[PDB]
Order: structure tokens, then C-alpha cells, then sequence
């Protein structure tokens, strides 16, 4: 078509009893470069070419519902070097309800998990929040 | 290699005639050199007498930079005939041109002195071209050559 | 009168040597240095004389020659090094170290300074560490005796 | 004539199947400085020479249709340290739809792929972006 | 895809006389290109000497756009014969034109210039027609044809 | 009199085809400062004493036009270290189209060259500029 | 000819030895270092040639071989190394060190460079401090002695 | 086969002398080092053979053993050591140096690594610095000789 999508329909599957999420930040994936020059190079700038990767951490937010407490099990799940492991998968989708780009996340656990803040005049509710490290990515659109 | 010998001796008197003729049509020589064994000596074409295409280093490199400009430029064919098309091709064509400016095979200092590539309306091409398919380009370049003859004087130094 | 230095970083080297000079990828070198000579002297005091001592010339002496490229695995140069160091076969060579330049009366590249550096032959050999953790090149160097070097004048 | 040209109306080559962008930026050439004094100089300021070049990355956005994933194709051709590289060529176009500045890019290879961010109540649109380095650039107007 | 090979190797001087022929006959060949694998070479229909039809993605481009304009037009049959149903056909014809200028298939900077649509009493339509009930529309659109053939010049620059 | 003078009537001669930009500064002259303090000074500060001079850079802005090329052309004019240097006159002018305040700059040359950004949506022109190096600088006013 | 030097982060060591070849984490470490090698020489002096000296080949002399692991806890290197230092029962073995890269023609994994290192046994081992107060992995190091090296031509 | 390295940060030292192996504080330390082991060689050089020289073992030396703690006032580890200090009097002792880890199978601490440490005896003790002006803490330093240490297999 001539039309783009929106960012306003998702979900998110990450072994949790709930799908829904405030917001999905993080998708990243970057490469190194590593420069070269010889003495006798007619050219005086230098040479590019591919080094190691690199992938960014991820960070998800929701609301606070009364008789949940996930977020808190799962950090806790940790020992001294050992912690449960999950398989992360976000996707998007269309108006009929189905997938339309997915992102897959490898070997995910996490590293951070925010509490609320709280104000008496406040008219907001009550959001946590958190960090996950993982291995690699990957983006399969179609 | 895996060489002994050459069945004939030739000698500079006779390589004389055989490098240089009326005709044009040299011949390349295969002498033993004392210390050294069986080396190649002369490296010029039937067209001796050629002030573009005596040697046979400049034929192999156009042929070389004329098949992969080929190779590059096929991608475009049954593409619109149109300007973005001749800014696409041009672009390929110096692209290839620097890489090859960089490795040392064109002479100068600076690319602009090394070749230069032309394609445009009333410029390479015509009207009535247009509306038949064909597109023209026209693509300069500047090459050495090898100097074959060194030539020694002696005198007596005053003590 | 000069108003300008020169630039350090466009330079070559060239073996005159067994068919070395002829090979594109021996004169491609990432890093050059070793060119520098000194003169060593002894002290003698003179009685009587207090208000300085004499120094009187002994000999020369001159530093090793370092080339540093990034990894090249099939090199006719290290052939002739290693049929030095493992052989104990060695065969001086002649070299020359250009500095370069561009001259215009258009433009074309020139040298500018040239050494000539007499009888070199092999004294190390070297490849960095590997490390499975870093963003490196593999990088050898060679280093050289020599006998002296002049300037091509 | 008398009038500047505005900078709403152009087009990319890139070697993929769309040709239209959102943004386009990084367009730069630099050139290093040395400085240099003698002791008896009547001037008491350093003298200055050219030096080595300096390109920048280029870094292009576009919106997201369905069925469309040349970014992360062209990024994961990746191989240790080989790549496929591109000739990138970009340019300005006028009223007739013909080009005007062209800005000529030489052995261009991605170095960086992001993807987008999700929000509920967001009502805009789907944002990838990449960042690509390069050689050296030119630029032809006329 | 899925293909080993053709089994027949075709050359530049056997397709001189299948792309180009007296009797407008072309035949499209498939070849081997080294690096690239097995591609489709030629785009050309039985019809290869006719000025307008030559190319099978006009002949193409015409059909779709046809078939098009008759499902758009279909919903107004039975309509009584008048003024106002002229007016909503042609309304609905300049409507997908214009949606198809926009995508880039149609030549010209301005929708004025890439087609134009006419009906009327005494323009397109006799009363003869109205009154037994027909309708008669007048469609013009403006095309681009592929270019096939690139062409090089080669020279040597004064140094 | 008692009135002051405005900046937005003046003039640049650099060696180009026009002489208008939209933009101009880095005019500016500098001294190092050097302290001292001897011992048995009754006073427990330091001592000032004028040192060496130091010149900034000069960045101008212009808006673009078909058919001028100036700008990359004399940057191109670059060499290993040598380079095309010309003499730079700024001027401020009057009522009458006449001037009032110079600035000459002694041995330019450029040592940057940015070209411009490109936005669908935008309503703006499309501007390059420039920053020149250049060993000194003088003010003349009358 | 060559364009772009090759990678330093992606390499293997193979024992060809008791039985260790077969056994997978032998062959994984995080660093590898110590091939070089270096020519040492004397110096003489000639009588009435003062514009240069001689420079005379004596011995030659490698560098000892380094590798970094973290910890093993049941290893049968270290088990052959605890052998050779407790009982002072030494038994010397051949080594490869193996530079890799990837191969296409689709694409594989294939050796670039290699070297044979000929007559190796134990000379220290340790491992690192612990701590407390700090995040870090508990890392072993070998040092091996040898007695010269080759590129498997 | 493993995939993820041991930590270095969770560690315990164990006293099998006069009766300190049941004393809590006895165990409790901030830094230990110093396990570590050196084989010493020399070099003998055969005429005729330029390729290399022969490396002869000679002896093994092992690195002093390094504990660091907060000052404890009263100790009687301390004793032991002043005891052998001040009256010339020692009486060596042997240790264990154990690294631990997490098992479960619910969960439990377990040794994951044990070494022996066998006769060691007082070689120096010192104490940090006081200063009037600085945030630290009294820390106290333990260096032993002994004869050589073993795995626990």
C-alpha cells in the first residue's frame, strides 16, 4: 500500500500471567568498526571494516494491579550466579488481531526492577518497571 | 620453471630485427641470461608501430576495466530511460574508476587528473535517441608506459 | 626560504634485494622507525686545568631498524627471515627508506628524502597477543641490524 | 535567478525496493589542522597546514510498511569481518523532477540498526532508523 | 529459482535474430550471466515492429488499469440516463487516474498532464446513444517505454 | 550623534561570485595571562603579565542556488599540506551603501564544509556553511 | 592482493598429546600469548675501520607460552602438569596454535594460519586473588616452556 | 560441558591446628592470596646445534600465602603468631583454602574447590595507617611461609 502502521497495538510474551505493557523501548542491534591506513596509500583516510556486536539492554513498564507480583519472583529467582532464564518475544499486530513484525530475545533475565513513587496530591497511578539483559536479537518482519 | 633450455641461441644482433620491423608484426624473445636461467624478453603486440597499442600491458588492463565496467553497468538494462538512470550509471563508473585510481594503475595525483566520465542530453546523447533505448557515456583515462632502453657514460675523474 | 615543515605520515620502503623490489605487497607498511645514529665518547682530566675536562671521540653506534604491518600470510620476506633464524643461512640486503611528497610544474608524486641503509639482515620477529575479548588487528613487526645508512644526496 | 531552493523534495539509491525517506542527515567534510612556531618568529601566534580528512556517518530514518525488511537483511549480511558494500547515491531534484545537488557515497556498509518504540495512547506512526558508514563522499552541483 | 541450467547456450549473434525480426516474431530468451545465475533477457511481444505495442509491460499496465476502471464503472448501469450519472462516472474514472499518477505510473509533473477523461452531449456521445441507452466516454493517459541498449566510448587523455 | 548602528547591512569578499550570506562570526582576538608571586610580597595575590595571542575560527552561513559550487571547489583545492590561501574582507555598511567597520583576515582557508538537511514536511530553505582558519586578524573603524 | 589485514579475536590451541585432542573444553581459552622469537649477538671492533662496527650471530632464543582460562575444576591438562611439578615426572608434548577465519565458495569455518609448537612442559602455574569486595571470575593461568616453533607450510 | 565460569567473591579459609578450626572469627577474612607455583631452569647450549638450546629443570619455589581482616582485638590466631615472633618459638600448622558454591538437588553450600596448604608458620604481620583526617578502617596483614600445598581430590 502507501500507508504506514502505528505504535499503539502490541504484545508481549514473557512467561508472566499478563501481556499488557505501558511501554516497549530497547530494540537495538550495533556493530563495531575498526580503522586501517599503510604509509603509501594515495588516500589519507582512513580504511573501515566490520568488528564484534553488540546488543542494548531492555526496558518495559506497566501498571500496578492488586495480587501481582511477578516482576519481584522472577528477579528473586536469583542465586549466586544461577537464575531462571526465559525466552522473550514481542510482537505487533494488525487490525484482525495477528502478528504482523516479531522481535525474539534469547536467554533473558533481569537486571532491575523499579518500584513506585509516591505523592498525596498526585493524580497518577502507580507504575514499576524493568531492565533485562539478553544475549541476542533478532527481527522477522513478514 | 621446470624449464632446461631453449633449443636456439639468439643474440642482440638478431633480436634487433625481431623487436623492431617496417611490418610492425614483433616478436618476443625467451633467452638464458648467466645467473639468472630463462627469462621473457620483449613484451610487445603484432601492432609494433602503434603509437596507442604497442605494448601489451595497456590492452590487458583496458580489456580488464572494460569487461567489469560491463559486468557493472548490465544491472540497468530495461530500467527507465530517464536522468535518475544516467545518475545511477555515472555514479557506478567513477565509483569503479577511483577504486582503481587508488591501487595505482592510472597515472596523477588527484582522480580529476586520472579520467573523466560524460552522459547528458545534447551532451553525449540526442533527442530522437531517447525515444528509441539507447544511452551513451563517455569515459577518459590516463595510463603509463615502460621505458625499454638505459644508457651508461664513463669518463676519466681530473685527481 | 622554507615557511612550511613536511608531513610525517607518507612515506615507502624498498628492498633492493633477491626479487623483493617488484612486489606491491613488501613496500606497504603500517609503522617505520630505528633511524638514528650516536657517537660514544670517554672523559679524561688534564691536572692543572680546572675549568673543564676533555672528551675524546671512541666510536659509532647505530639503532635497529622496526617495521610494523598487520599480518601477511604468504610473504616472500618472511621466507628469507626465517631461512636466517631457523637455518642459521643469512643473506645481507641493501635497503632504501623514502619520504614522499607531491611536486607540480600537473601534479605527480615524487620522493623527497631518500636514506639508503647497507647490510641488513634479520635480528626478531614478533605477532601481537590474541584475545578473545578485544576489537584487534593481528599485527607483526620485524626488526633489523643494519651496518649504517646515508642520505642519497 | 534570485530565489534559494528548499530542501522538501529529493530521493535516495541505496539498493533496495523504496526509494522515498523521512530524514537524511550527515552530510560532511573536515579537514585537520597543524600548528607550528620557530623561536624568533616577529609573530607570536602559530603558523597553520592542511592536514588529514574526516567523514561522518550518515544516518537515515524511514516509517514502516508490512512486508518490508531490507534493514535488517542488509545489516545481517555480516560475516566476520566481510560485508556487502553499496554505492549510496542521493539527490536534490527541482519542479520537472529532475535532480540538482547530488551527493555521491563510496563503499557504504550499515553500522547500526534501531527499531522502534511502542506506546497505547501514541497516535504516531512506526520509526526505524540506520546509521552507515563510509570511505569518502563528493558532491556535483551543476 | 530451484534452476540448475539451460539447455541450450544462446550468444549475442543467435539473439540478433530472435529479438529483431521482418515478421515481428521476437522470442525472449533465458541466459547465463557469470556471477549471477540465470536471468530473463528480453520484454518484448509477438507484435515487436508495432509503434505502440512493442512492450509487454505497457500491454500489462493497460489491461490492469481497464479491468479496474470496468469494476469502478459497473455499479452504474440502470441508472437513468442523465447529466448527473455523466458527472459521477467521470468523477469516478479522474479519481483512480489520479491515485494511479500518484504512484509514479503515469508520465508528467502534474495530473494535467498524464491523462484526461470527456463525456457530453455532442463531445463524445450522439443523442442517437442516450436516448436507446448508452454512454460514451473519451480516456487518454501518457506512458514511458524502457531503454535497451548502452553504448561506451573509450579514449585516452592527454597527459 | 547618540544613535547606535544595527548589523543587518553588510557585505563579505572572499574570492567567490556573491557576496551575500545570511550568516557571519568568530570575529574575536585573545591574549594569554601569566600569574607570579615572590615570597615576601605584602601582598597575597598573584601578579599579572600579558603572554602569546590566539585567533578563532570563522563560520559563515548561505542559503543554496543552482549552479554555485564555490565552496567544495576551494575546499578541493586541498593538497598533502598545501592549499589555495586567499585574503578575507568583511564590511559593515551605511545608508548611502558605503562602509564604516573592516575586518581583514590575513591567509584564509577552509577547513569545513556542511551541507544541508533534508525533511519532507519541511517548510525551510536549504543552507550550507563553512568554517575558515586563518592566522590573523585586524578592526578598522573610520 | 590485499586489501584488509585480518582479525585477531577468533583462534584456537590444539594438544596433540595423551589423549587430550578429543576433549572439548581443552581447546577453549580466553587468551593466548608468548610466539616470538629473537637473535642475539655480539660485537667486534676492527682496528682502523672506525665508520661502522661488526655485528656477529651468536644463539637464539623464544619467548614462554602463556594461556588464560576460567577455572576448571576438573581438568586432565592440569591433572599431566600437577604430575610433572609434585613428582618431578616431566613427559614433553607437540602443540598447534590455530588462527581461524571463515570460508565460503556455502560458507565454513577453516584454519588461516598455524603453527606447531615442538617439545612443551610445564614451567608455573597460578591462579588469581580472591576477593570479597569485587565482581570476578576466578582465572587460571599456564606458562609453558618449548623449544622453538613453526608455520605449517 | 561447562558454559559459565565459577565467581571468586564467596571463599573460606580453615585453620587444622592448636583448636582454631572451631572459632568463627577464625574464618572470617577480607583478602586472601598468594597460591601460586614456579619451576626454576637453566640453559645449556650444544655445539653444533643452532636451531635451539636445552632448558634443564632445577628446583620449585612456591609464593608466600597473604590474609587480610578488620583488627581483631583479641585473637588468638595472633597469639600464636606473637608467641613464635617475640620467643623464637614456632610450631607450624596445616590449612584448607576452600572456594564455595551453591548445590541443590533444596539448595545447600558446598566446597566447589579445596586446596591443602601443608607447614606454615609466621613470616610477617603488619597494621594500617593511622590518619587524622582520612574515612578507613583498622586493617591487619598475614603473611606465611610454608612448604607446598596440594588439591583435594
Amino acid at each position: 500500500a502507501e500507508y504506514p502502521l502505528p505504535k499503539f497495538h502490541f504484545q508481549v510474551d514473557w512467561g508472566g500471567s499478563r501481556l499488557g505493557f505501558t511501554e516497549v523501548s530497547g530494540l537495538d542491534v550495533e556493530t563495531e568498526v575498526i580503522e586501517y591506513r599503510e604509509g603509501n596509500l594515495p588516500q589519507y583516510h582512513k580504511l573501515k571494516m566490520p568488528g564484534m556486536q553488540k546488543f542494548s539492554n531492555i526496558t518495559m513498564k506497566r501498571g500496578t494491579f492488586q495480587g501481582d507480583n511477578d516482576f519481584y519472583k522472577w528477579w528473586n529467582t536469583v542465586a549466586l550466579n544461577t537464575i531462571e532464564r526465559r525466552d522473550l518475544t514481542i510482537s505487533l499486530l494488525n487490525e484482525k488481531h495477528e502478528p504482523v513484525v516479531v522481535w525474539k530475545v534469547n536467554r533473558a533475565w533481569p537486571t532491575k526492577v523499579q518500584s513506585t513513587d509516591l505523592k498525596g496530591d498526585g493524580n497518577e497511578v502507580a507504575i514499576e518497571s524493568i531492565e533485562v539483559a539478553h544475549e541476542g536479537l533478532t527481527i522477522q518482519n513478514g | 620453471s621446470s624449464v632446461i633450455k631453449p633449443v636456439l641461441k639468439i643474440t642482440n644482433e638478431q633480436q634487433n630485427n625481431l623487436n623492431v620491423h617496417p611490418t610492425g608484426k614483433s616478436i618476443n624473445a625467451i633467452r638464458a641470461f648467466t645467473g639468472k636461467g630463462t627469462l621473457i624478453w620483449g613484451a610487445r603486440t603484432l601492432a609494433g608501430n602503434d603509437n596507442e597499442w604497442r605494448y601489451v600491458s595497456v590492452r590487458r588492463f583496458f580489456n580488464m576495466a572494460e569487461e567489469s565496467i560491463k559486468k557493472g553497468s548490465e544491472p540497468f538494462v530495461f530500467e527507465p530511460n530517464d536522468a535518475n538512470t544516467w545518475t545511477k550509471v555515472k555514479a557506478m563508473i567513477e565509483n569503479f574508476l577511483t577504486l582503481q585510481w587508488r591501487a595505482g594503475a592510472l597515472a596523477g595525483a588527484k582522480p580529476e587528473q586520472a579520467f573523466y566520465v560524460k552522459i547528458g542530453l545534447n551532451e553525449t546523447m540526442t533527442a530522437l535517441d531517447i525515444l528509441e533505448g539507447r544511452m551513451i557515456v563517455e569515459i577518459g583515462m590516463a595510463v603509463v608506459r615502460p621505458a625499454e632502453f638505459i644508457i651508461l657514460k664513463f669518463s676519466h675523474k681530473m685527481q | 626560504i622554507r615557511t612550511y615543515p613536511p608531513v610525517s605520515f607518507f612515506f615507502e620502503v624498498v628492498f633492493q634485494g633477491e626479487n623483493l623490489d617488484k612486489d606491491v605487497v613488501e613496500t606497504r607498511f603500517q609503522s617505520v622507525t630505528g633511524l638514528s645514529v650516536d657517537m660514544q665518547t670517554e672523559t679524561l682530566k688534564e691536572g692543572g686545568e680546572n675549568r673543564f675536562e676533555h672528551i675524546l671521540p671512541v666510536r659509532t653506534k647505530y639503532d635497529p631498524l622496526v617495521l610494523k604491518r598487520g599480518l601477511v600470510n604468504d610473504s616472500q620476506m618472511v621466507k628469507w627471515c626465517m631461512d636466517a633464524i631457523l637455518n642459521f643461512d643469512i643473506r645481507p640486503m641493501n635497503l632504501l627508506v623514502r619520504l614522499l611528497h607531491i611536486e607540480r610544474s600537473s601534479s605527480t608524486i615524487a620522493p623527497l628524502m631518500t636514506w639508503k641503509v647497507i647490510n641488513a639482515w634479520p635480528k626478531k620477529w614478533s605477532v601481537s597477543e590474541f584475545n578473545a575479548e578485544q576489537n584487534s588487528i593481528a599485527v607483526e613487526s620485524l626488526e633489523l641490524n643494519y651496518s649504517y645508512f646515508e642520505t642519497l644526496k
